[PDB]
């Protein structure tokens, strides 16, 4: 059949290929391709990224996003999506892509995508990071509180470990929650002088309301009044 | 014709009396949005004097501007982040360097970008250190 000069991809030219590809390609040169990644060296890999980009452009069928993923594929479906990500909601897709992103970490040209990108379950993917241990995670830092799903998250957190992120998070992504966030340390019943000294850090935003209704929901304001002096001494 | 009525503004910046930081704040806020090729004249003129760094740094930061948010990282000092950002590809090339350069916490900076040395950075943290030893070959080097 033609799927034997497959062999000749290592060599041949893939404009006439591409050419071929116009017609025979109609459900018909998945299997070719197919047979092509049955013996994937990397020559026969790259243009075979590409010819999935020649098929799904013009029938972007969910079957070749399966045969595709059926592989690690991870960067070949890593571009496949790049050329797919816009425009497409399919959340599994997009988690996906996420996942191959932290195959090898494309995060921080992801993260941004997972503002980006809402389109998906939240749920799932926090459940995902939450057993996908990155270690150096802050996509969920950002997308997570994006979605506001952060409270029982940093008391699991807490539960494991919370020394920075909470403190970068608050310093530059949102001392806003910050208050909710304190309220979640009191029910976990942390040692709130820290939470004092992340007072004494320089705050965004952040006022005296919040604060002191954080200190008396549990009765203990004795930690606040330094800060208050100050405020008042500044005359505030 | 935000883009005119900005460019008039500008020529009012040209005199300090009408630059009113906020005012070109605003103005290179939505040239990061049009255009970033401004922002190099911006920065040699009023950018660091006048602007809120941290902000545009966020700003050019979401916005994928990474070879001035090099320029920001200076204007800022961004420790852990500039690192890893650094790290994560090719940089302003000799910008980057003097900026790790100008500083003596470029050791923790090469720490950091060591501990995840991919063969990217593999060679130019030799390479930068005949930039450093150059006033201290130190042990601390080896």
């Amino acid at each position: 059949d033609i799927k034997r000069a497959v062999v000749h991809t290592h060599l041949l030219n893939p404009e006439w290929l591409v050419n071929y590809f116009g017609s025979l390609s109609v459900e018909d040169s998945l299997e070719c391709l197919r047979a092509m990644l049955s013996a994937n060296i990397r020559q026969n890999l790259q243009i075979c990224v590409q010819v999935a980009s020649k098929y799904h452009e013009q029938l972007s069928t969910q079957s070749l996003i399966e045969l595709f993923e059926s592989f690690k594929s991870f960067e070949g479906l890593f571009y496949f999506l790049g050329s797919i990500v816009n425009f497409s909601q399919d959340p599994d897709v997009h988690f996906k892509y996420i996942q191959a992103a932290c195959k090898t970490g494309q995060i921080k040209e992801v993260e941004r995508i997972c503002r980006e990108s809402n389109c998906y379950d939240p749920e799932r993917v926090k459940n995902f990071l939450k057993e996908a241990k990155l270690t150096d995670q802050l996509p969920l830092i950002i997308v997570c509180d994006r979605f506001d799903f952060v409270h029982d998250l940093v008391l699991y957190l807490y539960r494991n470990n919370l020394q920075k992120y909470i403190e970068i998070y608050v310093q530059k992504v949102n001392p806003s929650r910050l208050p909710v966030v304190i309220g979640g340390l009191l029910d976990v019943d942390c040692s709130e002088d820290v939470i004092k000294n992340l007072i004494l850090v320089v705050r965004g935003q952040f006022s005296t309301d919040e604060l002191v209704a954080e200190v008396e929901k549990r009765n203990r304001l004795k930690l606040l009044l330094p800060w208050l002096e100050a405020r008042i001494h500044e005359g505030c | 014709l935000i883009q005119q009525c900005t460019a008039f503004l500008l020529d009012a910046l040209k005199n300090n009396r009408p630059s009113e930081g906020p005012l070109q704040t605003r103005l290179l806020e939505m040239n990061l949005m049009h255009a970033p090729q401004v922002a190099d004249a911006i920065l040699g003129n009023q950018m660091f004097t006048h602007y809120d760094r941290a902000h545009i740094a966020q700003l050019c930061e979401k916005a994928g501007l990474l070879q001035r948010a090099l320029e920001h990282f200076t204007d800022l000092y961004d420790i852990k982040r500039a690192v890893v950002h650094t790290h994560l590809l090719n940089p302003e090339w000799l910008v980057n360097y003097f900026g790790s350069l100008s500083v003596e916490d470029s050791l923790e900076c090469l720490r950091a970008m060591l501990s995840a040395n991919i063969r990217q950075n593999l060679q130019i943290c030799v390479q930068v250190a005949s930039k450093y030893h150059e006033q201290l070959s130190t042990q601390s080097l080896i």
